[PDB]
RNA sequence: CAAACCAUGAAAGUGUGGCCUAUCGAUCCUUUAGCCUCGAAUUUGAGGCUAGAGGUGCCAGAAAAGUUACCACAGGGAUAAC
RNA sequence: ACUCUACCGUCAGGGUGCCCUGACGAGUAGGCAGGCGUGGAGGUCGUGACGAAGCCUGACCGUAAGGUCGGGUCGAACGGC
RNA sequence: AUUGAACGUGGACAUUUGAAUGAGAGCUUUUAGUGGGCCAUUUUUGGUAAGCAGAACUGGCGAUGCGGGAUGAACCGAACG
RNA sequence: GGGCGAAAGACUAAUCGAACCAUCUAGUAGCUGGUUCCUGCCGAAGUUUCCCUCAGGAUAGCACGAAGCUCGUUUUAUGAG
RNA sequence: CAGCUGGGACUGAGUGAAAUGACGUAAGUCAAGGAUGCUGGCAUAAUGGUUAUAUGCCGCCCGUCUUGAAACACGGACCAAGGAGUCUAACGUCUAUGCGAGUGUUUGGGUAAACCAUACGCGUAAUGAAAGUGAGCGUAGGUUGGGGCCUCGCAAGAGGUGCACAAUCGACCGAUCCUGAUGUCUUCGGAUGGAUUUGAGUAAGAGCAUAGCUGUUGGGACCCGAAAGAUGGUGAACUAUGCC
């Protein structure tokens, strides 16, 4: 029936978005990351070279450390056959930025004794 | 699986164990049952190694399985060994060295406590 | 031999009731393609050829001995076989092998221990020549 | 990411020819160029990287066509008249 | 089923001899363990012509497997260990 | 330049008494089996003329007691030595 | 595979489209059928990458057998109709 | 409430125990913890037994295929004979094991099933279309420093020697460090989980032989059902054709 590849089935995670249509602007161009950074993914054919696959895009993740530089940086992320290591490929412009709350629980935690 | 000699060894580390044990009464125990590779040789190459220039020659070593004899042990490392099976070279080179070749089966009439003890693999 | 297993079920040595020469896929099979036998997708089969042939590795290839630096080295401290000149070891005095053999080295590796012997061989390998040499000695003829 | 490394630019600068976006051929072989391993022994016969020739379209590849009813044998609604 | 309490199956822990005792136990392939099995035999004494195997018939423990005793009868064979 | 980490070093951050460690899930590996199934519930592409034919999701049977139903594996109640 | 034809492969010991008898031969059957004790522990699967490949089988999915160890209920969010 | 009313469940009785309990009494009961009797299903050592048998109610029996046959699928009159995974023999886990860092053989000798001999084995070499080496039972790969040797040319510099030592990285052993409980003390000692550091060895497979077992390639090869080839005989007794 279908071929596999670019835009089958999820065509939107390929697309872009039509609010957000055009050249994609200096955000996470720029915003590049470092060790335990959580984040989201979500692509577009704008950057060509460096285009994350679609089956791996719907899953949030962390970023294990940006290797080297900027390109060739790496997404944690689960596929469902079972519990395994995992990652991703991509550059920094697919890259979101998500939940840093809930580490915080400890340093608010921790203002606990002093209060006798 | 039936050692005739091991099984009532069985019988004897049980006796022992539920009174006054060891670490080694525990160990040493399950590895009675357990099959061929499960049963080391150990080599006194590698008692030379690890029961003294590292490891203490206060920790006295209970081998589970056999004790072969690799080269020729000096009289700088040793230990005290107790195995199943002792072989000329280790009824030798062993007590050339400085230690007794002893036996499992003496081990429960020495001291099952396991002060100052180790196994090796 | 189960007598009792296998006339009492008699499935030892077929599997399920019309298992016949498709279960073993024939005896054999062959290089490339064929129908209903194990060939399939297997991983051997390939390359076929046994053996490292070649001219140089036939008649007349002389055989080396089994001589390591330390242990033959072994045996020296305690018996008192061989000479001292610092000590001063034989090949195949404390060794067999070397005998009827055509040359005789001595060998391999280990990252030795300082004992200034020396060997009196036949030949030398690379191997001890250096290690000896470091130690304390050299090789020397028979 | 770093070196090799020529011509362009004030420099910053970004890419191993391409706007996201289908587009082809193995073992076997064939023959050629680059040049690391050889039988007293100076050469040389014989033999293992890599790159290219050649519509094997089923794209993962054996020169080249068949009625089959005198008739024999083993199987099959895995398959049909019905 | 629900539910009372007991009983049957392997295994664990505490302490041998094994007992307490947890959780579950419909069942085909399949594997392991355990138990019953023939011909034969190193062994072989024990039983025998004052009555052996067998034939035939009765008693006949209880885990599914099939075996000891006893009666009518045999006219030489066969098991402790 | 700076980024990232470990050590040195200060602070934030709970304690008394007696005894001791639970799995309903992961990983490794020798000597088998499957490699051809049925039905009920629900939605899809599709002939709502038909049991035309395909994709998703779920229970019981396959390998299940017993009761209900005049007769009927799937449903209802439900688990069996 | 020869004998033989105005033809029908009629014909040759009831066998002739290749006589009959005996041997190698127990040829061989990728297909089908049949196939011998018991209980207990304990017990799945009809799914797949892939094939000059299709009543098969390398591999993978799922539980065999044996040794040594292995949950979640739910809370904060983040991504996608 | 035992007014009254129906049952499961427990204690106890000649003689006559041990361990864990309570309350009460000049008394004792509950609670514990010690101990049944006959058939029944039916394979191997029972009561006085085989058994015709009214009336009434339950009530559809297999080896095999398949999701699926008491079924109108196959397969017995009935009894006895014969028979369907197996004495070859290779590989790999494992049981048992004399003996092990060297051990254990064989032909044969011969004290004859004994005992002696120890030839010789034991998981075994990278890799370059054509220009070497032979790796310690077998022992390599990746990266790097030091040093020995030879040739050309202006020691400007280029090329192997990196075969090997060794430096250095890795499965991993063993040590080291830390958390909480923790014997024992402000001193040593035991165990567990995780991580860093640091020292060192083995193709880390750290023995060979043997009785034996397993599934399978092979072996009388699980038992049964075919059409069919080559080779050597015998048939024109019948019959197609020939001739006189």
């Amino acid at each position: 029936g279908k071929s596999h590849g670019y835009r089958s089935r999820t065509r939107y995670m390929f697309q872009r978005d039509f609010r957000k249509h055009g050249a994609v602007h200096l955000s996470t161009y720029l915003k590049v990351y470092k060790v335990g950074d959580i984040v989201d993914i979500k692509a577009n054919g704008s950057i060509q070279k460096g285009m994350p696959h679609k089956f791996y895009q719907g899953k949030t993740g962390v970023v294990y450390n940006v290797t080297k530089s900027s390109v060739g940086v790496i997404i944690n992320k689960m596929v469902g056959n079972r519990y395994l290591e995992k990652r991703l490929n991509l550059r920094v412009e697919h890259i979101k930025h998500s939940k840093a709350a809930a580490a915080a629980a400890a340093a608010a935690a921790a203002a606990a004794a002093a209060a006798a | 699986s039936d050692n005739v000699y091991l099984k009532l060894l069985v019988k004897l580390y049980t006796f022992l164990a539920r009174r006054t044990d060891a670490p080694f009464n525990k160990v040493v125990l399950k590895a009675l049952f357990l099959s061929k590779i499960n049963r080391p040789p150990v080599s006194v190459s590698r008692i030379a190694r690890a029961l003294k220039q590292e490891g203490a020659a206060n920790k006295t070593v209970v081998v589970v399985g056999t004790v072969t004899d690799d080269a020729r042990i000096f009289e700088f490392p040793k230990t005290t060994v107790a195995a199943l099976r002792f072989t000329a070279g280790a009824r030798a080179k062993i007590v050339k060295a400085g230690g007794e070749c002893i036996t499992l089966d003496q081990l429960a009439v020495r001291a099952p406590k396991g002060q100052n003890t180790l196994i090796l693999r | 031999t189960k007598t009792r297993k296998h006339r009492g079920h008699v499935s030892a040595g077929k599997g399920r009731i019309g298992k016949h020469r498709k279960h073993p896929g024939g005896g054999m099979a062959g290089g490339e393609h064929h129908h209903r036998i194990n060939m399939d997708k297997y991983h051997p089969g390939y390359f076929g050829k046994v053996g490292m042939r070649y001219f140089h590795k036939q008649q007349a290839h002389f055989w080396k001995p089994v001589l390591n630096l330390d242990k033959l080295w072994t045996l020296i401290p305690e018996d008192k076989r061989d000479q001292y000149l610092k000590s001063a070891s034989k090949e195949t005095a404390p060794v067999i092998d070397t005998l009827a053999a055509g040359y005789g080295k001595i060998l391999g590796k280990g990252r030795i221990p300082n004992v200034p012997v020396i060997v009196k061989a036949r030949f030398v390998s690379k191997l001890a020549e250096e290690k000896i040499r470091a130690a304390g000695g050299v090789v020397e003829l028979i």
